[PDB]
DNA sequence: CGATCGAT
DNA sequence: ATCGATCGTTTTTTTTTTTTT
């Protein structure tokens, strides 16, 4: 119509018209960059819209099926046209929206929600696997043999014309199996958190639809955000009833996010991306990490240097057919049951990019071995948690007054990096590629003196095999520190109402995902010499069965610097600085005799 | 209707009566229930049959109030059931056989029942903005949440009402005089900054109760369910550790494996206290051991995401080995249990016994006021209605530190483990930043008290006073 | 056949259907042999029944040579004698370990034959693959299926094969058959006459390993196994072979393991679990069936450490095995001792 | 015994000699005296 | 046992 | 419009193995 064909024409005047991000918008340039990648997944601001044309909120909901059609046939005859180019490959489109002012909990939508905007969330559960549905209607004549043709599809509606190239006859027909398209299909059952509960009793769900440009990206039990539609199917058998219409109620995606996606992601600012190489080379910058790490304690820099290298350490390295090495370390600290540990955990959460929560005390370590039936309705199947987050993080608080029949369990995929079952309909094997959470609580009231490490917590032989950064919480009394950092703690009582997290994320996540570090000969026959030192010094006083992975881990901490500064390669600095915190820590956990490697390291200091 | 047709013959013209157009699911009438079901009274609870049990529907506005654990005043719209099939029904079968002159369902209904009115009592509370018995209808913040300022200002004001307030809720009780003063502060209001996305900031605070047998420690508590909203109280073997947990099922009803809730862990913003903390198995006690403080648990084995949380304190039951203080051992073996949580409570006030004679005739002279069927309990200073609005007032004000004791709360946590220096020779003992946040939170309290913002160094000097107390009190 | 390219299960989309491909997988099993025919005769019509695809069966008699009395309502009498006969076997595909299982599980993919792929490939195989993507029903509109099935138009996924290979990881598909020619045996026996051959498989499992070598002296010796010399009464001497060791951590026995499952069958799981044996019940037709995976060493060998840190309810029957290699069975209504040849390499841990 | 007689099989089976001498298995003699020495005590 | 469908 | 001859029509089960705490 006269305004009818401006819906578009808003469009097309919208996405090369409004502009922000210092000029040169991203709807002028965004779109290029969803053909670039062959996407075709176009995503649409809501606030950027309202901030050009506040006149498309009304003109949506009384039919966002037709709006969202009007905008993607824009986006075909915008890019065709200009880039013809693109014309052999896919050619379809759709678009999406990701600002909606809004979190619908479940328990929250009723009839008035009917068939319009919408926003919600949840937690994924198990569902359907990997199927198509088809797209288009044609069918095949017999009685004069032709095809009727293709027809123009309702959504779940028949059509059957007479006119077909059969003398608009043949009311019979058959149909093929091909000539005719398609389009994948999965499907999703949602369950609501247990955090956002009413607080006791049994939780409510429904369920969700998402389509062929939409799945394998969910799992059972993932974080998300979804903008989704609400749906009815229009009949689930309406008759002499029931007390009741069995109907129901799903809601169609559109939009789905992830709220955890822990992939490279952020777009970028047009100058304000370049804040890594505005600063982030500096010689300084070896300590400024430290200071991000959680700013909660005055003291205790070993232990946030020691987490700070190993949240984006990490190397593959796969040498031929034998074995993949790590992407893993066990950094532990044995403190005090009661120092503040517990809490070190939390931000590492907070920024880094997977994980889960659990506690000490967690399954018997099988989890909640499945034989595959369609018998019990499928069975529920998974075997752990870092078969359920690998090259990542979950978690782990107050281990060490656990079942032993878990620190068995846990004690290979720690290493081998593999995991491998049976005793079930199958014997199939997955993949448990991480790291480990340490938080556990010593025994013999709070901490012992510096009488050996050994006899402090009582762990078995054959779990001896492998340590890591080994620091503990050793407390002896100075007031002008108590006084210090009493200072510190009523500062921090007192906030009512150098790096920010802002940003030091992103750098990591470049920083493990891009850059792929190496090393060179430089100075690898002093590590020789110095686990002499360990054998020589170390014997049967302290050197607990300390064998060749902690070595190895020399090597986690050097590459582990380099990629703190992006730098691929290495002298003798990252490597010294390795020796520097092994040197205080082996150290920190011997006998009054304190001092061993300190007088045999003045010369190497 | 109920029972629906889309079959209709004609509006306008002659045209198809059984060959339908398509639905409106647009412009249309539409509406919703639920369904539930429902048991016998509880009220009438006779011998012999089962517990009877009805059906029950619910249109829109009634919808998601009805709840486990309630009893209602429904409608008696008791129905003709639009039914479609049921068995055993082998009565006398008719339908209407026309004239005769020159479709079949089979009929067996089946009874529901159906309800438009509800007042679920016995399960309402209303918090401060409800005009109560005692009120003052006047201007203030909101509706009544202080409107009774023409008291609550006096309540508040007095240099009295904290001794008058510790007499105002004991009238039927008499023992020591810190916990009747100190238990409060439990159900009274802690920190609420307002502040960073460094961590959940806590309010609450650990409380205790040790003492030997027969103190009525119970008694304090048995009335504390029948006090508080939020925060019922059962015991912890009264139930199992489906208490913490659910009750752990392997058999199949919806999903085969359900532990989603429990018996501590619905007490949100009330406490759930428990008698018995010395013979419990470890389980939930090393639950408790981190659910206290990082008020943030998880589960495995059956976890849908668990990640749950506390959010309240807690009333402890201790008792000694030998059912009596005989100073023959160190407190460490005279209960034979762990230091954190010995640390993780920040206060203990234990209530020891004696023999003196006139206590226990005191005591019975109490009694001469507890059957005197008038005049069976003591005077008091302040009414409950204007003391629980008093104290559902006294939270919204945003509490503050900015005082020289707040700058020199160093002082005098620096004379704290000053004189706790020691504790180590005879003994030893173990001082901790738990105590620091739980007297912060204790001077800001004993301020909150005020109905004031802004702590004062008198609350400071209290609150020393009252550590000193606790820790000198754990001495041997 | 075709060097082109071999692609991945998650990609194998609506796109890429009726539509011919290269992929690589693995195998896990795949069904019994059951039937397929490609036409018939019936005797109403006399006729071989000729078909596109691999049912419509129409309303007229054809005995109507019998006056005016015909026979109409379809009276189909279908005369197997003039019948045909070829094979259907179902085979199955797993995806790859390196291609997103990683932040997921691996999905796989059920498959069909015809005529000559059957006793072609014994599962726990790695597969070099054409075939094609294609389904067994049709349909979009209001038909919705089932009770509370298809929103519109889910129908299924499968694949025939046209012209399955095999791989060549070094040796990937050299289990069963023999495509070997006289170079590889000349090659193989003239290694053999080499007399400096077994020193030199001293050092084939160690090239990033040092020491213990008198220790490996015989820890290939296992493979070969020796000779299953059985008798005309029951003393079957046992046949395969079977190796201890235990000692300190840090020593390098996970990857020597993983070595020995890489150097032609084997498999690795380790305590908390391959192998009572599997009696299951057939979902369709609840029939009770014999799934029984030392099945899956039938000649093969195994390797497990973790003896020492998994219970005892489950050794027993392994306990026995080897040394009879008859797998038994008295559950249910079967007493069917099965048997298979396996060996076993035992790691452990000492503790103190 | 009924094992070491295995090994010899495991030696005649690579050389692919099918009569093998007790020179070949003095080899499985020294190899076997490991696991003797080693519950040797 | 029901609807389709043809003619009278 | 009416009657009659045409077309097409189908539903029944309970229990055993391994697994997890
Ligand atoms: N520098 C600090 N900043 C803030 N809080 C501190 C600091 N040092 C100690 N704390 C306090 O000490 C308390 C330690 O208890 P937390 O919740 O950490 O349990 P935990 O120490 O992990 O004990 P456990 O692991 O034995 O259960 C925390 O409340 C923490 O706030
Ligand atoms: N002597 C060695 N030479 C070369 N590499 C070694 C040596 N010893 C160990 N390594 C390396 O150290 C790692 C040892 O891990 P592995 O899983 O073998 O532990 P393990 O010896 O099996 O201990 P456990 O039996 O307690 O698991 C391997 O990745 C291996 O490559
Ligand atoms: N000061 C008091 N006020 C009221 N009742 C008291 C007081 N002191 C003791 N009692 C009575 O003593 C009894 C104490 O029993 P209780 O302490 O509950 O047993 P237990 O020692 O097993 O907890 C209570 O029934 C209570 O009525």
């Amino acid at each position: 119509l006269g305004p009818r064909t401006e819906i578009a024409n808003r469009f097309q005047s919208f996405l090369r018209t409004f502009v922000d991000e210092r000029g040169a918008y991203t709807y002028r340039d965004r779109i290029r960059r969803m053909c670039e990648q062959n996407m075709s997944s176009f995503v649409v601001s809501y606030t950027d819209l309202a901030n050009k044309e506040h006149v498309l909120a009304y003109f949506l909901p009384e039919a966002p099926f037709q709006m969202l059609e009007i905008f993607d046939k824009v986006a075909k005859d915008m890019v065709l046209s200009i880039f013809p180019t693109y014309e052999r490959v896919t050619t379809e489109i759709h678009v999406r929206i990701s600002e909606l002012p809004l979190i619908e909990e479940l328990r929250t939508f009723r009839k008035l929600h009917l068939n319009q905007l919408v926003r919600t969330l949840g937690v994924v559960t198990a569902t359907t696997g990997v199927l198509p549905q088809l797209s288009v209607i044609k069918y095949d004549c017999v009685k004069c043999g032709y095809v009727l043709g293709p027809f123009v599809q309702s959504q779940n509606t028949e059509i059957k014309p007479g006119s077909c190239p059969e003398c608009q006859s043949t009311g019979p027909f058959s149909i093929n199996m091909e000539q005719t398209l398609y389009r994948n299909y999965q499907k999703i059952t949602l369950q609501e958190s247990p955090g956002r509960i009413p607080a006791g009793r049994i939780p409510r769900s429904k369920d969700v639809i998402l389509l062929a440009d939409l799945c394998d990206q969910c799992k059972p039990g993932d974080e998300l955000e979804v903008t989704g539609i609400y749906t009815n199917n229009y009949d689930g058998s309406l008759n002499t009833d029931q007390g009741f219409p069995v109907f129901a109620t799903v809601i169609i995606a559109n939009h789905v996010v992830v709220k955890d996606s822990k992939q490279v992601v952020q777009s970028l600012t047009d100058e304000d991306i370049a804040t890594i190489q505005k600063l982030s080379k500096d010689p300084r910058i070896v300590e400024r990490v430290v200071a991000s790490m959680a700013p909660s304690i005055y003291g205790h820099d070993y232990i946030k240097r020691a987490l700070a290298l190993a949240l984006f350490g990490g190397e593959s390295k796969n040498p031929g057919e034998k074995h993949k090495v790590r992407g893993d370390i066990n950094l532990l600290i044995c403190g005090d049951p009661g120092t503040a540990k517990s809490q070190f955990l939390k931000y590492t959460e907070k920024v880094a990019p997977r994980a889960v929560f659990t506690t000490g005390q967690g399954a018997s370590a099988v989890g909640l071995y499945v034989r595959r039936n369609p018998v019990s309705r499928e069975w529920t199947l998974e075997a752990g948690a870092l078969v359920l987050a690998d090259q990542g993080v979950c978690l782990i608080d107050e281990f060490d007054k656990m079942n032993d029949q878990d620190r068995t369990s846990i004690h290979e995929a720690m290493e081998q990096q593999s995991i491998s079952i049976s005793k079930a309909g199958i014997v199939t094997s997955l993949q448990a590629r991480c790291t480990v959470i340490a938080a556990a609580n010593p025994i013999g009231g709070r901490y012992d003196p510096s009488m050996t490490f050994s006899e402090n917590v009582n762990l078995s032989e054959p779990i001896l095999s492998r340590f890591d950064v080994l620091c503990v919480v050793k407390d002896e009394f100075d007031p002008m520190q108590d006084q210090q950092l009493a200072k510190f703690v009523v500062h921090s009582h007192m906030k009512h109402h150098e790096i920010p997290q802002d940003l030091l994320r992103q750098y990591i996540v470049y920083a493990k995902e891009n850059i792929r570090p190496k090393l060179t000969n430089i100075d690898e026959d002093k590590i020789a010499k110095m686990y002499a030192q360990l054998r020589q010094e170390s014997f049967a006083t302290g050197s607990l069965p300390i064998t060749v992975r902690h070595i190895e881990s020399v090597i986690r901490m050097s590459e582990a610097h380099a990629r703190m500064h992006l730098r691929e390669n290495v002298m003798e600095a990252d490597v010294s600085m390795a020796i520097r915190m092994m040197l205080e820590s082996f150290i920190e956990a011997q006998k009054f005799s304190v001092m061993k490697k300190m007088r045999s390291t003045f010369q190497k200091y | 209707q109920f029972k629906f047709t889309n079959p209709t013959i004609c509006r306008n013209p002659v045209c198809s009566n059984r060959k339908r157009f398509m639905l409106d699911v647009e412009k249309s009438l539409f509406l919703d229930f639920q369904k539930i079901r429902i048991q016998e009274t509880q009220a009438e609870l006779p011998r012999g049959c089962i517990p009877r049990a009805v059906e029950i529907i619910l249109r829109s506005e009634l919808v998601e109030t009805v709840q486990a654990g309630d009893r209602y005043d429904f409608t008696g719209t008791l129905i003709v059931v639009p039914d479609v099939s049921v068995l055993a029904g082998v009565g006398t079968r008719a339908e209407n056989s026309s004239r005769h002159k020159p479709g079949m369902r089979e009929l067996n209904y089946r009874m529901a029942f159906l309800a438009c009115s509800v007042q679920a009592t016995t399960a309402r509370f209303g918090g401060t903005d409800l005009p109560m018995s005692e009120v003052t209808a006047e201007d203030m913040k909101k509706q009544m949440t202080d409107a009774e300022w023409h008291k609550i200002y006096e309540m508040s004001k007095d240099r009295n009402l904290y001794q008058n307030l510790i007499s105002s809720l004991f009238p039927s009780i008499y023992g020591n005089d810190e916990v009747k003063r100190g238990i409060l502060l439990q159900q009274f209001g802690g920190v609420a900054k307002t502040t960073t996305e460094k961590t959940s900031l806590r309010g609450d605070i650990n409380v205790c109760i040790v003492g030997d047998p027969s103190t009525a420690k119970s008694q304090f508590l048995k009335q504390v369910s029948d006090f508080s909203p939020r925060a019922i109280y059962t015991s912890g073997k009264a139930s199992s550790a489906a208490g913490l947990t659910a009750a752990v099922v392997r058999d199949e009803e919806s999903f085969d494996f359900v532990i989603e809730a429990g018996a501590l862990m619905l007490a949100d913003n009330g406490i759930c206290c428990i008698d018995e903390f010395d013979k419990m198995d470890q389980r939930d006690q090393v639950a408790i051991h981190e659910a206290m403080e990082q008020q943030t648990i998880s589960i495995a084995r059956a976890g849908v995401r668990a990640t749950l949380n506390a959010r309240t304190s807690i009333l402890a039951a201790a008792n000694p080995i030998n059912g009596r203080y005989d100073r023959s051992k160190s407190l460490q073996q005279n209960i034979q249990l762990s230091a954190p949580i010995m640390s993780r409570f920040d206060l203990f006030f234990i209530l020891v016994d004696e023999c003196n004679e006139v206590v226990d005739y005191a005591i019975a002279r109490k009694i001469v006021d507890l059957h005197s069927n008038i005049e069976e309990s003591v005077e008091r200073a302040y009414t409950r209605e204007e003391v629980l609005r008093y104290v559902t007032f006294a939270r919204q004000f945003k509490p503050v530190i900015s005082q020289e004791a707040g700058h020199m709360l160093v002082e005098n946590y620096g004379h704290l483990r000053q004189r706790d220096t020691g504790t180590s020779g005879r003994s030893t003992w173990r001082i901790t930043v738990r105590q620091l946040e739980s007297m912060i939170r204790l001077s800001e309290a004993m301020a909150k008290l005020e109905c004031s913002n802004r702590v004062l160094e008198r609350h400071v000097k209290e609150a020393f006073r009252l550590l000193n107390k606790s820790i000198i009190r754990v001495e041997q | 056949s075709s060097n082109a390219n071999p692609t991945n299960i998650r990609q194998l989309k609506s796109d890429c259907v009726s539509k011919l491909v290269k992929i690589a997988g693995i195998i896990v099993a795949a069904s019994g042999i059951s039937a397929k025919a490609t036409r018939m005769s019936i005797q109403c019509l006399s006729c071989s029944t000729v078909i596109p695809n691999l049912y419509a069966l129409p309303r007229k008699c054809n005995t109507e040579q019998a006056g005016r009395p015909k026979c109409p309502l379809d009276p189909f009498f279908i005369m197997p004698d003039k019948c045909k006969c070829v094979d259907f076997q179902t085979l199955k595909l797993q995806e790859l370990p390196d291609f997103v299982p990683q932040g997921e599980i691996p999905r796989h993919l059920q498959l069909f034959c015809d005529r000559s792929l059957c006793e072609r490939v014994v599962p726990g195989n790695r597969v070099l693959i054409q075939g094609i993507y294609s389904i067994r029903k049709v349909g979009k509109p209001s038909r919705r299926d089932g009770r509370e099935k298809a929103v519109v138009g889910v129908r299924a996924p499968y694949m025939r094969v046209v012209g399955i290979t095999v791989d060549s990881e070094g040796a990937g598909a050299i289990s069963r058959y023999s495509n070997i020619t006289s170079d590889e045996e000349e090659h193989f026996r003239r290694m053999a006459a080499s007399g400096d051959i077994y020193e030199r498989l001293s050092q084939s499992l160690a090239p990033s390993i040092f020491g213990s070598r008198d220790i490996k002296k015989a820890i290939t010796c296992m493979l070969f196994g020796g000779s299953r010399k059985r008798l005309p009464d029951g003393l079957c001497r046992r046949g395969d072979i079977n190796v201890l060791l235990l000692g300190d951590p840090g020593t390098a026995k996970s990857q020597l393991l993983k070595f020995v499952e890489k150097v032609p069958i084997a498999v690795y799981t380790s305590g908390k679990g391959s192998s009572t044996a599997s009696v299951m019940k057939d979902p369709q037709t609840r029939n009770f069936v014999m799934e029984g995976a030392m099945v899956l060493a039938d000649g093969g060998v195994v390797c497990i450490d973790e003896f020492d840190k998994m219970r005892e309810d489950d050794r027993v029957a392994i306990h026995e095995a080897m040394e009879q290699q008859t797998i038994s069975i008295a559950k249910a209504g079967i007493t069917t001792t099965l048997n298979s040849r396996c060996s076993v390499l035992a790691a452990a841990n000492s503790i103190f | 015994l009924e094992a070491v007689i295995r090994i010899s099989e495991s030696l005649a089976k690579i050389r692919l000699q099918p009569f093998a001498t007790d020179e070949h298995v003095n080899e499985a003699l020294r190899l076997f005296q490991v696991s003797t020495l080693d519950a040797a005590m």
